[PDB]
RNA sequence: GAUGGGGAAGCUCCGUUUCAAAGGCCUGAUUUUAUGCAGGCCACCAUCGAAAGGGAAUCCGGUUAAGAUUCCGGAACCUGG
RNA sequence: GCUUGUGACGGCCCGUGAAAAUCCACAGGAAGGAAUAGUUUUCAUGCCAGGUCGUACUGAUAACCGCAGCAGGUCUCCAAG
RNA sequence: UUGACAUUGUGAAGAGACAUAGUUUCUUUACUUAUUCAAUGAAGCGGAGCUGGAAUUCAUUUUCCACGUUCUAGCAUUCAAGGUCCCAUUCGGGGCUGAUCCGGGUU
């Protein structure tokens, strides 16, 4: 592999030569929702700390 | 006469454990700051056969509190734990199969596994396939916890000593007849060099207390004293009874 | 404020790598460090006998300064100074013809352990300083008693090294005045008085008091609280 | 004041000053003269019949050479001792315990001419 | 199988990362100058042990009494610079 | 068809069938970098160098071990009708 | 294997004598620094204090627990962004804070 050009070692997506695309759909989706749902949890227990 | 077989064992030349294929030793997480004040989460990343062992291993990985990296651990898999599962470890962990908690934090009746004999010893009790320990009481002053080991023995250990919720995997392994010499062969081939077994009663006197005579026979009680000496201890050592066990066993 | 953002980190277990802190309390020291610290510790956990222990009671810093201030006037010769004096002598003496007495009576602090001891034994010492370090303590533990008996005023003083400096040795172990200019006779009476009050007078009573028997602090508080709640409900 | 601040809980051996050697007398009194000069390197023409032929046909000089010498040293010595240019140098150890160099000269030199310059036939 | 070590009257036995202050890289600092200190790392702590295990890269044609994937011819490829 | 290679599968286990050097990739984004001219050697082409030791032949009813040119013993690849 | 002596020290209650002062000796249960065992690239120990609050106030606190992470097989690193103070404003860089205080007993 050290004899061969960089383009034999990647595909041009995020996590190119490393993870398998479908595995990266999963990563993006999962990231997003969890970062979203984190916003959710904060504001919910923010209300618990103000109404109790 | 000669040094008998069970004495030669100890110098471990041809008698050491066959080790090459083993996954590595099974061990709880080192008892750091996380696990004794809070909990820390891991993912079981792979559950995997370990040669010579009967119960599968769980490979479980955690973040490192003090450095940016993964640190991986080898657990023994409790039945029902699975890949991608989150494993919670610490004083303030919740009570589900797979998590690791200090016996102080679990109600009596709790069924645990791989428990420590002293806190921090990274697990010693009930590790073989199918085995577990039951918590049967607590004494909050001088924080001890009292458990019942698979042997029947009851024992009291520190309440900080840890264990993992559930039973070890691979139960009933021994329900199944080996059937042939060959299956034992491969069994011990991956363990140590203890198979097969010549009866001492089939050897000559040089070789064994049991050896010799014009018929095969032990010629003296085979219940040998505790205080016997190397070369002497063959047969029923320290035997406090002997003969077919009649009637129900089970520690009252 | 601008395109700059507040993003407080969360270092509370189970998230965010812990930051850098002072693990000073936790470093694994080289054994030699460990031993000289444990040597000090172990040395007060034990009940320590009255004839040791009577050290530890060192002179106080104000009186000391006053005692070093006096004792310093009397530094012994410097090599140059003595070279300077030998040509004062040998030349002028063996010529104009003085009796090795075109040289003044030297006044100096006396030192060297064996030297001071025969000085004390002979009642010639008039003020003696014993260092508090002296690791073979035996070299020096008999000295309060000595002085006490020979009616000699003495003081256990901080600094074997510092005794050293006022005599041009690296260390010195003991210092003593047998002599004194009249310009200084009186300022020493005061020093012998403060000192005799903090030591000689106190000696007979100090002889009864073992030292040590001190817990470490984790043990201390473990009892300052055990004993507090036990009784005072 | 107070104490230093160590982030690491490891203590490591202090990086200390390392003085270079500055003797007081010398190693040897006299440095050894060169132990493998050109005349020690190449010891003798090998003049075997089947050696000779390589000279005629392969523009190759065959020398018995020092066992202590490598391909660089053979090349430099043949170069310095004979004014020639060397293409490449094969070597081998003979079964009488001595070393043979097959020395191919570049196409600008003619080893046959060069062999009866050194003086053998 | 050395080493800090621990046994042993001793020949030596034990231990191999062990109760050890165990080391070297990347470039920046020099424009007296050659390499001192300035960062941050990395704590991995010998070494021997396979001509059948792992492993960078070569092929054909010709040639000798006896060598050849090694010479000759021609055509390649790897590694460092 | 024969030998060998290889693939997608299937059976089997209280047996689930090495390690390390080494090579690449990705995440990261410290840093460095253009318009009167910068960035680039993971694209092409170009230049130089590759040390040391073994290399003959036997491998067996005569080149090895059995006192020997011994009906014995001694690991293996290629394999036509 | 069993006993004694040495390694062997410190408190406390109870027995044991000059024959109902405490020098001494044994038993019970305390201490930790000797010795002993484990763990870790000696990382969060002990002791206070901040704030939540259950708690019921017999004058005001007499206390006791808490005191950043649990739908998901993502992500978590450049002394940390922020705030603030400095160098004399150059790019760079530093201190405090962010991350409470005390004791250096690694646990
Ligand atoms: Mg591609
Ligand atoms: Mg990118
Ligand atoms: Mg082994
Ligand atoms: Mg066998
Ligand atoms: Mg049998
Ligand atoms: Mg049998
Ligand atoms: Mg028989
Ligand atoms: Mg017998
Ligand atoms: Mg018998
Ligand atoms: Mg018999
Ligand atoms: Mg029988
Ligand atoms: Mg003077
Ligand atoms: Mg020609
Ligand atoms: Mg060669
Ligand atoms: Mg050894
Ligand atoms: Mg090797
Ligand atoms: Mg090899
Ligand atoms: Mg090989
Ligand atoms: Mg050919
Ligand atoms: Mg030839
Ligand atoms: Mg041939
Ligand atoms: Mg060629
Ligand atoms: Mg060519
Ligand atoms: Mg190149
Ligand atoms: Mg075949
Ligand atoms: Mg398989
Ligand atoms: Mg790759
Ligand atoms: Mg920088
Ligand atoms: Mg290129
Ligand atoms: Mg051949
Ligand atoms: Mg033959
Ligand atoms: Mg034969
Ligand atoms: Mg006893
Ligand atoms: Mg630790």
């Amino acid at each position: 592999y050290a004899t061969v050009s960089k383009t034999h070692k990647t595909v041009s997506r995020a996590y190119g030569g490393s993870r398998c695309a479908n595995c990266v759909k999963e990563r993006i989706i999962r990231a997003f929702l969890i970062e979203e749902q984190k916003i959710v949890k904060k504001v919910v227990k923010e209300q618990t700390e103000a109404a109790k | 006469g000669r040094v008998i077989r069970n004495q030669r064992k100890g110098a471990g030349s041809i008698f050491t454990s066959h080790t090459r294929l083993r996954q590595g030793a099974a061990k709880l997480r080192t008892l750091d700051y996380a696990e004794r004040h809070g909990y820390i989460r891991g993912i079981v990343k792979q559950i995997v056969h370990d040669s010579g062992r009967g119960a599968p291993l769980a490979k479980v990985v955690f973040r490192d509190p003090y450095k940016y990296r993964l640190r991986e651990e080898i657990f023994i898999a409790n039945e029902g734990v699975h890949t991608g599962q989150f494993i919670y470890a610490g004083k303030k962990a919740s009570l589900n199969v797979g998590n690791v908690l200090p016996l102080g934090s679990v109600p009596e009746g709790t069924i645990v596994s791989n428990v420590e004999e002293k806190p921090g010893d990274r697990g010693a009790l009930a590790r073989a396939s199918g085995n577990y320990v039951i918590i049967i009481g607590h004494n909050p002053d001088e924080n001890k916890t009292r458990v019942r080991l698979p042997s029947g023995a009851k024992k009291v250990i520190s309440s900080d000593a840890r264990g993992v919720i559930g039973v070890i995997a691979g139960g009933g392994r021994v329900d199944k007849p080996l059937l042939k010499a060959g299956r034992a062969f491969h069994k011990y081939r991956l363990k140590r060099n203890s198979w097969p077994k010549t009866r001492g009663v089939a050897m000559n006197p040089v070789d064994h207390p049991h050896g010799g005579g014009n018929h095969q026979h032990i010629g003296k009680a085979s219940t040998i004293s505790r205080g016997a000496v190397s070369g002497q201890k063959a047969g029923l050592i320290a035997a406090r009874r002997t003969g077919l066990l009649r009637g129900s066993q089970k520690t009252q | 404020n601008p395109l700059t953002h507040s993003t407080p980190k969360n270092f509370g277990i189970g998230q965010a790598v812990q930051p850098k802190r002072n693990l000073s309390r936790y470093v694994k020291w080289p054994e030699y460090v460990r031993v000289q610290r444990q040597k000090k510790i172990l040395s007060i956990r034990l009940k320590v006998p009255p004839t040791i222990a009577q050290f530890q009671y060192t002179l106080d810093r104000n009186t000391a300064a006053e005692t070093f201030k006096l004792f310093n006037k009397y530094r012994p010769e410097t090599a140059a100074e003595k070279k300077e004096r030998l040509t004062k002598e040998a030349a002028a003496v063996a010529e104009a013809k003085s009796k090795q007495d075109a040289s003044p009576k030297p006044y100096a602090v006396k030192y060297g352990l064996n030297h001071v001891v025969a000085l004390i034994e002979n009642k010639k010492a008039k003020l003696v300083l014993i260092a508090n370090d002296v690791d073979p303590i035996e070299l020096v533990v008999f000295l309060p008693a000595l002085c006490k008996k020979m009616g000699v005023p003495y003081a256990i003083v901080k600094g074997k090294a510092r005794l050293g400096t006022l005599v041009n040795q690296k260390t010195s172990a003991v210092a003593a005045l047998t002599e004194v200019r009249a310009e200084d006779e009186a300022a020493l009476a005061k020093l012998v008085s403060t000192i005799d009050a903090n030591f000689a007078d106190k000696y007979d009573e100090v002889k009864k008091h073992w030292g040590g028997g001190i817990l470490g602090n984790k043990a201390q508080a473990k009892m300052d609280k055990r004993a507090k709640n036990s009784d005072s409900a | 004041k107070a104490l230093k601040v160590r982030t690491s809980a490891t203590f490591r051996l202090p990086k200390t000053l390392k003085l270079a050697r500055a003797p007081k007398y010398a190693s040897k009194a006299v440095p050894h003269y060169n132990r493998l000069d050109s005349y020690k390197v190449i010891e003798q023409p090998i003049t075997s019949e089947t050696a000779m032929k390589k000279v005629e046909d392969g523009n190759i000089l065959v020398f018995q050479v020092s066992m202590k010498a490598n391909k660089y040293q053979i090349k430099k010595a043949v170069k310095e001792l004979y004014e020639v240019d060397v293409l490449k140098v094969n070597t081998l150890v003979r079964p009488n315990g001595t070393k043979k160099a097959y020395v191919r000269l570049t196409a600008d030199y003619d080893a046959l001419d060069i062999a009866n310059r050194i003086g053998y036939i």
